[PDB]
RNA sequence: CUGCGUGAGCGGGGGUGGAGGGGCGAUAUGUGCAGAUCUUGGUAGCAGUAACAAGGAAAUGAUUUGCGCUGGACGAGG
RNA sequence: UCUCUGUUCACGGGAUUGAUUGGCAUUAGCGGCGAUGAAGGACGUGCAGGAGGACGAUAUGCGUUGUUGUUGUGACGGUGUCUGAAUUGUGUGCGGUGUGCACGGGGACCCCUUGGACUUAAGCAUAUCAGUAAAGGGAGGAGAAGAAACCAAAUGGGAUUGCCUGAGUAGCGGCGAGUGAAAUGGCAUGAGCCUGUGUGGUAACUGCGUGGCGGGUUGUGUUUGUGGCAGCAGCGGCGAGUGCGAUUGAAUUCGGAUGCGGAGAGGGCGAUGUGCCUGUAGGCGCGGCGGCUUUUUUUGUGAGUAGUGUUGCUUGGUAGUGCAGCGCGAAUGCGGUGGUGGAUGCACCGAAGGCUAAAUAUGGCUGAUGACCGAUAGCGGAUAAGUAGAGUGAUUGAAGUGUGAAAAGGAGGAUGAUGAGAAAUGAAAGUGAAUGGAGUGAAUGGGGGAUGUUCCCGCCCGUCUUGAAACACGGAC
């Protein structure tokens, strides 16, 4: 029951998708951007996140924050930074939500198994760079 | 009232039916690749049969000639076949219609 | 009445642990507040048909 | 949390005497529910154990007699062996029963095969 | 006194609830459910056009026929242990 | 609040509001309300009116005293 | 003070503007239940749980495999209390005591049986509505039909099924109201076969079993596909290219730059978008499931039928167009048909046994679309809706969407805090408070003049009617 490969360009369709997928999909449609000095070892863009992961805020009031993720709430698209609070009417903080496409990553985190999601994605990529790269320069001939 | 021709309209039954398609563009083109895909799945041997040339019948229609059904067992045996051999050739035969006329016999 | 049968008994038996309000530890939370049962039945209002 | 890999090593016996030390300490943690004195994750780990227990048991008896017919055709076998597909595909005549022909009419069709062509223009 | 003072009167009660569809129709003196029509091995025709859609194929659980379903799109392969006799 | 038009109607100014809105030509219509003992929803007068209740008391009321007549069990129904 | 009437602020109610994980329509595919126990019903299952949803004593979920570190989830396999056809039964085949099959659910579309009335004829009985609705029995992804005992009148065509023309025509009809074909011509799709009389130098045949039993001379006659050819659906993964300045609570706005494009479809993100994310164009990988495809020499037949007298129904079929009951009941160089009853020429065909793709119909499910509706609309149902509730029962059946970008926070009052903003917008009917003017005249209107009135004119609208202000009817707002 995966939907975010529909044919359809209809409205209500695709809203539907966003707002009611499995939470195997919230995931990938919480994704986020790499920096440019860490786009050169992967070969590839957008990595989904996870917590402890750094990252750095782009617009809005905490424009320029740099920080490691607390919490994530992948059914409500939320993500909790820390050093990115309010004080309540008690003189308590609390963690402000944020929205996963206005993060960048710098310096993920490598431990539960993680290590090895990153390694089989770069395999696939530049072996599909090859499949473009001879059907390419034959269609050179083309 | 008036002066009008008189009408016969016939809507005064309530089981009466309507029938529309609404789209015959796209009934139109899928047809038209069921009769493609026929075609080269008989690969080699081409989907439709060869017919004869006929007459038609009356003295309104006398003097025009037309596609039949298919050819008999005395135009196949004189053409040097036996029409269980025609048949694997994609001929059609039909054993129902009588040979009377020595000039159409021979175009055939 | 004292006297009913088994399958009478079993039925209001279910429809008695049925009358029953939302639980404390649900409404206190954050995402269950201003939420009541609303599914409630009075004897002398309503009847349940045996 | 035993896991179903380690079940896999034992008998059909051996499971079966490891599913009643589950019921054993389930009837203790039930007395345990009844003093307000039980974990928040007590009940349903040694409930989900029991299930795992039960399943493996049964894809070892299955296996006793995977070998105890190793020929027989599918129509005499155990009627609780048999595929279970739909009611109106185990009533259908099979692909051989439909093609077949009288010994009579397919003599008519012997001197008169099947040809290969290809008309052009 | 056939108004007000009539009702005061009826208290015996002639049905009890329907072995087969749970409703409150089975008739005792005449052995007859109203709704189903039990004990005929089929079930009565519905009274009216919106009867039809209050209890039909749909309106319950479907236990076995959704399973049923998942399996006739991947071919009825059956439990992968038994496959090796079939 | 104010200008234009015989009229059906069309403009501008100051508050309020917090996200979209129009002109001109052809074209498609579920295209304009005061009434139908019209349909659904809300609200007046009547009117603080009709009707109903205010059960004998003793600063207190597990004590003292005054009045009424159904009282106690099994079944149906709850 | 009270009554009427200006102005400002506060109520009361939920119209209007703008949104929408809902509805509705057309189109392409599919049409997948049950004695191997279905659909439906009852009762149960969470450490702390009522409704809904999910699940079955393996119970708020278990196994394998993929993706994950998470309130985790996708694809497939297993389990499934007590009931219910509910059967430890009834009927029946093959055997000879073993082993099969049927029953119920659904029924839009299809086949067979039975069979109305409202209505039209300006009344009504034949007629019409209509062999239609309702009822009952039997099937499938379609079904039924089908290879001339045909159509015709030419120099003839040549199985079935659908569409256009023929044609509102030929005809039927209290010749009234009405009703109503076909052949030819033009297109779509195209396909033809099996049997009751098969050896006699030996049943050459097959259901069960491992060289045998059962059947059969009152007549059996049944090899073969992990191979090829064509197609259809699904799953998984890779997928190009960005940075400054001004306004803002926040920018996709405005102003300079710099790139991608077989990708400038659509959606989300604090607002109006080609380089912020998801996808998109386009390549790769992996299952699965079907259709075609193997041809020893054979000759000959269809009876309580066809027909027909009588009786009832039906059709455009007119003096049978077709069907049925009862009674009579055929032929073998012979039998049937040719839009008027019968005769005779000529023409054209072989009934009373069996099977047959494609082009056609259609609730529901799944994909894709739209000059469709936007909360009194659209499905009854945008929410714990066939629910809450009503009825002895068969049945019947609603009303209810919106804090904010963020909970950053309130909820007797007062004092305050947060926020861009106290927080969707907030019409009329009607009301409270203050303040200006008028009155003891039913009020309200037009002319002419004026910071209320003084002069003149003026009965309440709509409707039927010769004729309404009417003691004519409808109308509190
Ligand atoms: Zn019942």
């Amino acid at each position: 029951k995966n939907l975010r490969k529909q044919k359809t360009s209809s409205r209500r369709k695709q809203r539907k998708a966003h707002f009611a997928c499995n939470d195997g999909e919230k995931r990938i449609r919480s994704s986020a951007r790499l920096s440019r000095e860490l786009r050169k070892e992967y070969g590839f863009r957008t990595f989904p996140l996870r917590t402890g992961d750094t990252v750095v805020v782009k617009g809005g009031k905490f424009d320029g924050k740099e920080g490691v993720i607390s919490k994530i709430n992948y059914r409500d698209y939320k993500v909790y930074i820390e050093g990115c609070f309010v004080t309540k009417n008690d003189g308590t903080n609390a963690l402000v939500p944020i929205y996963p496409s206005k993060l960048t990553i710098t310096k993920f985190f490598l431990e539960n198994g993680r290590k090895e999601q990153l390694e089989r994605k770069k395999r696939a990529r530049e072996h599909g760079m090859e499949i473009l790269r001879k059907r390419q320069e034959e269609v050179v001939s083309n | 009232k008036g002066n009008h021709a008189l009408p016969n309209n016939h809507f005064r039954k309530t089981s009466l039916k309507i029938r529309i398609h609404h789209d015959p563009e796209t009934k139109a083109r899928v047809m038209a690749e069921k009769k493609l895909r026929k075609a080269k799945a008989l690969f080699p041997m081409p989907l439709k049969k060869l017919r004869p040339i006929v007459r038609c019948p009356t003295i309104k229609y006398n003097r025009n000639e037309r596609l039949g059904r298919g050819f008999t067992a005395a135009e196949c045996e004189k053409a040097g076949l036996d029409y269980r051999h025609a048949r694997r050739l994609g001929i059609a035969v039909d054993l129902r219609r009588r040979d009377t006329n020595q000039e159409a016999f021979d175009k055939n | 009445g004292s006297r009913k049968t088994a399958l009478v008994k079993t039925r209001l038996m279910r429809a008695l642990k049925r009358n029953r309000e939302i639980p404390a530890w649900k409404r206190m939370m954050k995402e269950h507040k201003g939420e009541y049962n609303r599914a409630r039945r009075h004897w002398r209002s309503k009847k349940l048909k045996i | 949390k035993i896991e179903a890999s380690a079940l896999r090593q034992l008998g059909i016996k051996q499971i079966e005497e490891r599913a009643a030390e589950i019921k054993a300490d389930l009837a203790a943690l039930r007395q345990k529910k009844n003093s307000g004195d039980v974990g928040a994750n007590d009940i349903k780990t040694a409930k989900k154990n029991l299930a795992r227990a039960l399943t493996v048991r049964r894809e070892k008896i299955l296996e006793e007699l995977v070998e105890a017919y190793r020929g027989t055709p599918v129509s005499k076998l155990p009627k609780e062996l048999r595929p279970k597909l739909n009611r109106s595909k185990r009533r259908a005549l099979t692909k051989t029963q439909l093609r077949r022909k009288t010994r009579r009419q397919r003599a008519r069709m012997s001197k008169f095969p099947r040809v290969i062509f290809a008309y052009n223009e | 006194s056939k108004g007000t003072a009539s009702f005061g009167k009826k208290n015996k009660r002639n049905t009890e609830m329907c072995r087969r569809c749970g409703r409150q129709s089975y008739h005792k003196q005449k052995n007859s459910c109203s709704s189903c029509g039990y004990p005929n091995p089929k079930m009565r025709n519905p009274g009216s056009i919106k009867a039809r859609r209050r209890r039909t194929i749909g309106t319950g659980r479907m236990r076995y026929m959704k399973r049923e379903l998942r399996a006739a799109k991947n071919g009825h392969k059956g439990d992968p242990i038994l496959r090796t006799l079939w």
